[PDB]
C-alpha cells in the first residue's frame, strides 16, 4: 500500500530508493552548486543554483559546496535543496504520502537529529519518520546479527560492536579520518610531483583519480622500496582536457594514511587499531564472535587489498589462536542503505515509527527517546 | 418436565459416539440418572448437562432437519442414517445447504423424467435432490440477470466431482443447443494428473481450487465453459513429510520412463529423483502409474493439445526432477560452486537446452544492479539450495496455468455470453496427527468461505424474517472474523511469518517466540501447548487445531533470481519453454502472501455472485455400498462445519408452520367453542395458553415460528390426550363385548 | 562542530 | 351387594366355570366383571387382580367368594362424547380410522372384536353416527 521512503543522507552521495527493493534508484552526489561568474548572454534559462548530477556537469563554472562535514550538517537551507530534489526531481513522490527512514552516524551532536525531524515534519510534512545509525544497518544488509562492523564513507569512520543484536556503547568509537580527508591529502602529495589541483571543482577530479588508482599495500615498507627502485608501479591517467599524469608510489602511499594517521597530523591510531581496542572494550565471552565477523561498510573500504591489510594487522595484534575473519562483501559501498531497506520493510518495525501525532504532543524533543 | 418415566434420551458411547436410552424413572433436581436401553444403566449425571433429548417419533426421516425440534449432533446424526441406511435416500436439506452422503453405489434417481419433474419447481416441495439445487439457480439466473454458484466442498472422495457433474448434466437438459458437457467432463484427468496428490489420509486429494463456469446466451441455451483455478499447493513440489506423494504426474512420468519417447530425459524410477524421494513411498496399491499415463495423454488429446505440445510438457517436468538433484558443494561460509562436470546439470542443460556454463554460473551467484554499476556476487549454499527449489516451483505453477489456458481455448466458444453460472469444487477443513503449512492455507482457506456462507445466510434469513414482519434484532449474527484478523491482519501469524524469512538468522524457534510475545495472551483464540516451545493452537470455527512451526520457513521461502529466468527464457531447443514465461514485484513474493492473494480473487468472484451450498459426506473409508459409520461421519460433519450451521440455527428460530397445518395438526387439543372459523386468532390464543413464553414463539404474518424446544411439547401433549382418549373409549367398549360373551352364556 | 573541530 | 345381588352374582360367576370346580380363572375375572356392568380398564383389572404373573393370571383359579372383593373395588357421558368428538366436526367417525386406533394404541383389541362391535353401525361412505353407536355400547 504505502511503503518507506529510505535515504541515506551521508557525505558525498545522496543515495535514496523505495523500501523493499533491491538498490537505491536515486544516487547523486550531495553537492551544492552556486556561478559565480558574471552572465554575459541574456535570455539563458539562468538559475539561482545547482544540486547534485547538474552541479557535476558544470563543475567548471560553479563553486561546489558539501552541506555534510564529518557527518555533521552544517548548513541548512542546502540541505534542503538536496531533499527537496531527492524526493521531487529523483523519486518523483510526494512525501505527504510515505514514511521516510533516516540515516545518521552515532555521537553526533543531538541537534543535528533534532532539526533533522523538525524539518521533516513541518516542511515535508511526512507522515512518519525514524532516524537510524548506520551501523547497525550493514549488519541488516550483511545478514548477521553479530559482528563488529568498520564503517567509514566520506567523512566519518567509526566502529560498533554488536552482539546477538544487541548494541554495547560503551565500545563505541568514532574517527573523523575517512574519505574527504584523504583526497585532501592526495591534493598535498600530488603537489610533491608537479600537479596544483587547488579549485573545489579540480577537488572532484584529484577523488576521482584516487578511486581508480589507488591501493593499499599489503607491506608499506616493501612497497616504498620497490617503487623507488622500479617504475613497475607506476600508472598515469588522464584529466578531462586530455593532459596524461603519471602518479608512482603516491597512489599506494596515500590510503595508508588510513593506517597511520600521523601522515595528516592526526593523533589517533588507525582502523585496525581502534578495531581492536573496541573490540579489548567487550567482556571477554563475546570477543571470540566479534573477532569471528568484522563486517567492512561503505565506500572507502572498496580499495584494494583494504581487507587482507586489516586481517593481516589484526591477526599481529590479535591472541595468537584465535581465527580472524574480514568480511567484505563487493556491495558494501551500499550495505548501508540495503540494511535500511530490509528494516524499513518488516512489520515489527510499523509500530517504531515517530508519528506525526506523537510530535505535534511532544515537540522535536521526542526524537532522543524514541530513537537509538 | 421433559425428563420422564418412558421419555427418550442420548448417552455417549465410545464404538458408536451415541446410543439411545429410555430414561428408566424420572428425573428429580441430580447426581444420577437411571437408564433402560436396547441393557439396563444407572449413569452419573456430572459437572454440567443433561444428557440430549430424542426428538419425536415423527419429525425423524422428514427431508429438512431445521424441521426437528431438538438439534444437536445426535439427532443429526440418526437422522442422516435413517434416512441413508433404511429409506436410501442420499440427500438432505439442512437449512440451505444440501448435504450429500456418498454412497459408494449407482442409483436410478438421474434421468430425463426425473429432470422434468425437478423442472419449475421450488426446492420445499419436492424432496431434495442435486438437480433441485440446479433448478435453483437456473430459476434464479431466469429472475435476475444476476449469475449463480454453486459451492461444493468436503474432502475428496466424498464426490464433488460426481456432485458437480450432475449439476451441469441438468443444465444441459433442462435448455439445450452444444457438446460442452462432455468436453468439460473430460478435462478432468489432466487437472487430476497435474493437481491432486497422495496425502497421509487420502489419495487424490485435490490441492487447487477449480471453477467452472457455464456460460449463457440470451435464451439460455449452453454456450460453452471455461476454467479457473486457485490456491494451488506449490510446496509440495519440493517438500514431502513422510507417507506423502508429489504430485501424481511426476509419477506417472517417472513409471513411462520405459516408454521409447521418453528415453531421450534419462527418467530414472522416482526413488532416484531428491523430489520424487523424500515421501517414502513410490507406489500406490491399486493406482498404478503406467496405465494412468495412457489416460492422462489420451485427455489431452481429446481436449487437442498438439502432440507436439505433450512433449514438451514432459520434457519440462523432467527439467525439475532432474534439477533437483543438482548438489552444490560450499567453498566458504559465503560461497558455493557446483562440482564440475556435474552430471544432473548437464542432463538439465541438455533437456532446456541452455548453456551449461551459464547455468551452472547463475545457480551460485546473484546479481544486483544499482543505477550505473552492477555487481555479481557468491551466496551461500543454503540460499542456493533456496533458490534452486523456487526455480523448480515457479515453473511448475507457469506449466500449470499454461495447460489451463489451453484447456480453456478448447472449451471456449465464440458467441458471446450474456451470463453465466460457475461451480466450485474445494477442499474441506483439514486437520491430522501433525499440521503444518499446507494446512495452515488449508484452513484459512475454509475459515474464509465459512465467513461469507454465514453471511449469506444470515442475509436469507433477515429478509424471510421482514417478509414475515418480526423484528430482525431476535437473530444474532455469529461472526468469525476476529479468526481471521489472528490469521490474515497486520501482526498476524502470516504477517509476523513473512517478516521472519528476511529477518537475518531467522529460524522457526526465534518465529515461534516472536507468535508468543505477539499474541500469546492477547488473544483468546491462540494458545501455547502446554509442554512445547514449538507448537501453537488456533482455534478455528471447527476445532483447535496444533501447527508445527518446523516447516514454515522452509516452505514459505520463494524468491527467484532474475538471472535464472532469463537464462531459460534464451532457451531456443523447443517453443514451450519460453512460452510458459511470456506474460519483478511478483518474484519477490512468498509462497504464504501469493496464497493470500490468490483467495482475494476467488473472494471477488464469489461476492459478485449468489451462491448455493452443497456439502459432501464419505460415510465409511472402505467404500462399502450403502453402509454409514457414526466414527467418520460426526468428524466429517465437523470438518465441512454442517455442525456449527445446525447449532448456529439451533439458537434461533429453527421450526416454522403454516397456521392451516398447524390447526390442522392441533384441533384434538381444541375445546371446541375455543375454536373459531377463524385459524390465525384461535391459533394466537391457543400458544399462549399452551406454552408460557410469547418469547419461544413469534406470529409471523403467514407462519409460526417456535423455538428448538416448542415442537416437542405439542407432540408430546397431542400423545398425552390422545393416549387418554383411546384408554376411556376402550375400555367402555370392553363393556359391550362382555355383553355379547353373556349372550355367549346363554348360548 | 562547535569547538574541538571546524564543523 | 344386598343378598339377591350376591345370588344373581354368584349365578353369573358359575355360568363362567369351565372346569365344574366353581372357580373362574384370573384372566376371566375382567371379563365377569365387564359382563356386570363395569367398564373397567386391563390395568383396571389387573390392579384389582393384584398385577398376577403369567402363570397365575393363565391357569389359577379363584372362587367368587374371593372375585367378589375385586368386583366391588372395580365397580368403586359428556368426556366419552368429547373422546368421540377427537376422531369426528359433523358428527361422524372413519371406520378405517377407529378401527386402527383401537387395534393400535391403548389396549389393542384384536380385529374381529372391532368387527363385531363396529357391524352395521358404519355407512356406504366409512362414517359412523358416534352419539348413536355410543348409545349402543352404554346399552
Ligand atoms: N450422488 C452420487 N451418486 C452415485 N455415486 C456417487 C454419488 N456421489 C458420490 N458417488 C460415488 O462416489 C465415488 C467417489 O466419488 P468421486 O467424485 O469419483 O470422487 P473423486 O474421484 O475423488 N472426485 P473428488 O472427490 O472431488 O476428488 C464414486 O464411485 C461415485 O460413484
Ligand atoms: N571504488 C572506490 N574506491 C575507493 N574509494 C571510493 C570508491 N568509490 C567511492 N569512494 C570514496 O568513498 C567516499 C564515498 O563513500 P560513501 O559510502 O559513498 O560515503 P557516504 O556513506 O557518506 O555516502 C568518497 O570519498 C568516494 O570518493
Ligand atoms: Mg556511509
Ligand atoms: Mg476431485
Ligand atoms: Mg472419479
Amino acid at each position: 500500500e504505502t511503503t518507506a521512503l529510505v535515504c541515506d543522507n551521508g557525505s558525498g552521495l545522496v543515495k535514496a530508493g523505495f523500501a523493499g527493493d533491491d538498490a537505491p534508484r536515486a544516487v547523486f552526489p550531495s553537492i551544492v552548486g552556486r556561478p559565480r561568474h558574471q552572465g554575459v548572454m541574456v535570455g539563458m534559462g539562468q538559475k539561482d543554483s545547482y544540486v547534485g548530477d547538474e552541479a557535476q556537469s558544470k563543475r567548471g563554472i560553479l563553486t561546489l559546496k558539501y552541506p555534510i562535514e564529518h557527518g555533521i550538517i552544517t548548513n541548512w537551507d542546502d540541505m534542503e535543496k538536496i531533499w527537496h530534489h531527492t524526493f521531487y526531481n529523483e523519486l518523483r513522490v510526494a512525501p505527504e504520502e510515505h514514511p521516510t527512514l533516516l540515516t545518521e552516524a552515532p555521537l553526533n551532536p543531538k541537534a543535528n537529529r533534532e532539526k533533522m525531524t523538525q524539518i521533516m515534519f513541518e516542511t515535508f510534512n511526512v507522515p512518519a519518520m525514524y532516524v537510524a545509525i548506520q551501523a547497525v544497518l550493514s549488519l541488516y544488509a550483511s545478514g548477521r546479527t553479530t559482528g563488529i562492523v568498520l564503517d567509514s564513507g566520506d567523512g566519518v569512520t567509526h566502529n560498533v560492536p554488536i552482539y546477538e543484536g544487541y548494541a554495547l556503547p560503551h565500545a563505541i568509537m568514532r574517527l573523523d579520518l575517512a574519505g574527504r580527508d584523504l583526497t585532501d591529502y592526495l591534493m598535498k602529495i600530488l603537489t610533491e610531483r608537479g600537479y596544483s589541483f587547488v579549485t573545489t571543482a579540480e577537488r572532484e577530479i584529484v577523488r576521482d583519480i584516487k578511486e581508480k588508482l589507488c591501493y593499499v599495500a599489503l607491506d608499506f615498507e616493501n612497497e616504498m622500496a620497490t617503487a623507488a627502485s622500479s617504475s613497475s608501479l607506476e600508472k598515469s591517467y588522464e584529466l578531462p582536457d586530455g593532459q596524461v599524469i603519471t602518479i608512482g608510489n603516491e597512489r599506494f602511499r596515500c590510503p595508508e594514511t588510513l593506517f597511520q594517521p600521523s601522515f595528516i597530523g592526526m593523533e589517533s591510531a588507525g582502523i585496525h587499531e581502534t578495531t581492536y581496542n573496541s573490540i579489548m572494550k567487550c567482556d571477554i565471552d563475546i570477543r571470540k564472535d566479534l573477532y569471528a565477523n568484522n563486517v567492512m561498510s561503505g565506500g572507502t573500504t572498496m580499495y584494494p587489498g583494504i581487507a587482507d591489510r586489516m586481517q593481516k594487522e589484526i591477526t599481529a595484534l590479535a591472541p595468537s589462536t584465535m581465527k580472524i575473519k574480514i568480511i567484505a562483501p563487493p556491495e558494501r559501498k551500499y550495505s548501508v542503505w540495503i540494511g535500511g531497506s530490509i528494516l524499513a520493510s518488516l512489520s515489527t518495525f510499523q509500530q517504531m515509527w515517530i508519528t506525526k501525532q506523537e510530535y505535534d504532543e511532544a515537540g522535536p524533543s521526542i526524537v532522543h527517546r524514541k530513537c537509538f | 418436565e421433559l425428563y420422564t418415566k418412558y421419555a427418550r434420551v442420548w448417552i455417549p458411547d465410545p464404538e458408536e459416539v451415541w446410543k439411545s436410552a429410555e430414561l428408566l424413572k424420572d428425573y428429580k433436581p441430580d447426581k444420577v440418572l437411571q437408564l433402560r436401553l436396547e441393557k439396563d444403566l444407572e449413569y452419573c449425571l456430572d459437572p454440567k448437562e443433561l444428557p440430549p433429548l430424542r426428538n419425536p417419533d415423527i419429525l425423524v426421516g422428514e427431508n429438512d432437519l431445521t424441521a426437528l425440534s431438538y438439534l444437536h449432533e445426535p439427532a443429526v446424526l440418526h437422522n442422516l442414517k435413517v434416512r441413508f441406511i433404511d429409506s436410501k435416500l442420499i440427500y438432505t436439506y439442512c437449512g440451505i445447504v444440501l448435504v450429500a452422503i456418498n454412497p459408494y453405489e449407482q442409483l436410478p434417481i438421474y434421468g430425463e423424467d426425473i429432470i422434468n419433474a425437478y423442472s419449475g419447481q421450488n426446492m420445499g416441495d419436492m424432496d431434495p435432490h442435486i438437480f433441485a439445487v440446479a433448478e435453483e439457480a437456473y430459476k434464479q439466473m431466469a429472475r435476475d440477470e444476476r449469475n449463480q454458484s454453486i459451492i461444493v466442498s468436503g474432502e475428496s472422495g466424498a464426490g464433488k466431482t460426481v456432485s458437480a457433474k450432475y449439476a451441469m448434466r441438468y443444465f444441459a437438459t433442462v435448455s439445450g443447443s452444444a457438446n460442452v458437457e462432455e468436453k468439460v467432463l473430460a478435462s478432468n484427468p489432466i487437472m487430476e494428473s497435474i493437481g491432486n496428490a497422495k496425502t497421509t489420509r487420502n489419495d487424490n486429494s485435490s490441492r487447487f481450487g477449480k471453477y467452472i463456469e457455464i456460460g449463457f446466451d440470451k435464451r439460455y441455451r449452453i454456450i460453452g465453459a471455461n476454467m479457473r483455478t486457485y490456491l494451488l499447493e506449490k510446496s509440495r513440489v519440493v517438500f514431502q513429510a513422510e507417507e506423502e506423494r508429489n504430485y501424481h504426474i511426476f509419477y506417472q512420468l517417472c513409471a513411462s520412463a520405459a516408454l521409447p519417447e521418453f528415453k531421450t530425459l534419462r527418467l530414472g524410477n522416482a526413488n532416484y529423483f531428491h523430489y520424487t524421494k523424500q515421501g517414502g513411498s513410490p507406489v500406490i496399491d491399486g493406482i498404478d502409474d503406467a496405465k494412468e499415463m495412457v489416460n492422462t495423454r489420451q485427455a489431452c488429446t481429446l481436449l487437442g493439445i498438439s502432440d507436439s505440445y505433450q512433449m514438451g510438457i514432459f520434457r519440462i517436468l523432467a527439467g525439475i526432477l532432474h534439477l533437483g538433484n543438482v548438489e552444490f558443494a560450499s567453498r566458504d561460509s559465503d560461497s558455493c560452486a557446483i562440482p564440475p562436470k556435474h552430471d544432473p546439470l548437464t542432463i538439465f542443460c541438455d533437456l532446456m537446452g541452455v548453456d551449461y556454463e551459464e547455468m551452472a554460473h547463475w545457480l551460485c551467484h546473484r546479481k544486483l544492479a544499482t543505477a550505473t554499476e552492477t555487481y555479481i556476487k557468491p551466496i551461500s549454499k543454503l540460499h542456493a539450495i533456496n533458490a534452486r527449489d523456487a526455480l523448480a516451483k515457479h515453473i511448475y505453477a507457469n506449466l500449470f496455468n499454461w495447460i489451463v489456458d489451453h484447456v480453456n481455448k478448447a472449451l471456449h466458444s465464440t458467441v458471446k455470453q450474456h451470463s453465466f453460472i460457475g461451480v466450485l469444487d474445494i477442499y474441506g477443513f483439514e486437520t491430522f496427527e501433525i499440521n503444518s503449512f499446507e494446512q495452515f492455507c488449508i484452513n484459512y482457506a475454509n475459515e474464509k468461505l465459512q465467513q461469507q456462507f454465514n453471511m449469506h445466510v444470515f442475509k436469507l434469513e433477515q429478509e424471510e424474517y421482514m417478509k414475515e414482519q418480526i423484528p430482525w434484532t431476535l437473530i444474532d449474527f455469529y461472526d468469525n472474523q476476529p479468526c481471521i484478523n489472528l490469521i490474515e491482519a497486520k501482526m498476524g501469524v502470516l504477517d509476523l511469518l513473512d517478516e521472519e524469512c528476511k529477518m537475518p538468522k531467522g529460524s522457526d524457534d526465534t518465529w515461534a517466540q516472536k507468535l508468543y510475545n505477539t499474541h500469546l495472551n492477547k488473544c483468546a483464540l491462540f494458545e501455547k501447548p502446554r509442554l512445547s516451545n514449538k507448537a501453537f493452537i488456533i482455534k478455528h470455527f471447527a476445532d483447535k487445531v496444533e501447527y508445527q512451526c518446523e516447516g514454515f520457513l522452509e516452505k514459505n521461502k520463494d524468491t527467484v533470481y532474475e538471472e535464472q529466468i532469463k537464462v531459460l527464457k534464451s532457451s531456443k531447443k523447443f517453443k514451450l519453454l519460453p512460452e510458459l514465461f511470456q506474460d519483478s514485484k511478483e518474484h519477490k513474493k512468498t509462497v504464504g502472501h501469493q496464497f493470500r492473494n490468490s483467495l482475494h480473487l476467488l473472494m471477488e468472484t464469489l461476492n459478485a455472485t449468489t451462491p448455493h451450498y452443497v456439502r459432501c459426506i464419505k460415510p465409511n473409508d472402505f467404500k462399502f455400498p450403502f453402509t454409514f459409520d457414526e466414527k467418520r461421519a460426526v468428524q466429517q460433519l465437523r470438518a465441512c462445519g454442517v455442525l456449527e450451521t445446525i447449532r448456529i440455527s439451533a439458537a434461533g428460530f429453527p421450526s416454522r408452520w403454516t397456521y392451516q397445518e398447524f390447526f390442522s395438526r392441533y384441533r384434538v387439543l381444541m375445546k371446541q367453542k375455543d375454536v373459531l372459523s377463524d385459524r390465525k386468532q384461535t391459533c394466537k390464543n391457543v400458544l399462549e395458553k399452551l406454552i408460557l413464553d410469547k418469547d419461544k414463539y413469534q406470529f409471523g404474518k403467514t407462519k409460526i415460528f417456535f423455538r428448538a424446544g416448542q415442537v416437542a411439547y405439542l407432540e408430546k401433549i397431542r400423545a398425552d390426550k390422545l393416549r387418554a382418549a383411546c384408554i376411556r373409549i376402550q375400555k367402555t367398549i370392553r363393556g359391550w363385548l362382555m355383553r355379547k360373551k353373556y349372550m355367549r352364556m346363554r348360548r | 562542530w562547535x569547538a574541538x573541530c571546524p564543523a | 351387594f344386598n343378598k339377591d345381588q350376591l345370588e344373581e352374582f354368584k349365578e353369573a360367576f358359575e355360568l363362567f366355570d369351565r372346569v365344574g370346580d366353581g372357580k373362574i380363572l384370573y384372566s376371566q375375572c375382567g371379563d365377569v366383571m365387564r359382563a356386570l356392568g363395569q367398564n373397567p380398564t386391563n390395568a383396571e383389572v389387573l390392579k384389582v387382580l393384584g398385577n398376577p404373573k403369567s402363570d397365575e393370571l393363565k391357569s389359577r383359579r379363584v372362587d367368587f367368594e374371593t372375585f367378589l372383593p375385586m368386583l366391588q373395588a372395580v365397580a368403586k357421558y359428556e368426556d366419552y362424547l368429547e373422546g368421540f368428538r377427537v376422531f369426528d366436526g359433523n358428527g361422524k367417525v372413519m371406520g378405517a380410522e377407529l378401527r386402527h386406533v383401537l387395534t393400535t394404541l391403548g389396549e389393542k383389541m384384536t380385529e374381529e372384536e372391532v368387527e363385531t362391535v363396529l357391524a352395521g353401525h358404519e355407512d356406504s361412505n366409512g362414517c359412523i353416527n358416534y352419539e348413536a353407536f355410543l348409545k349402543h355400547i352404554l346399552s
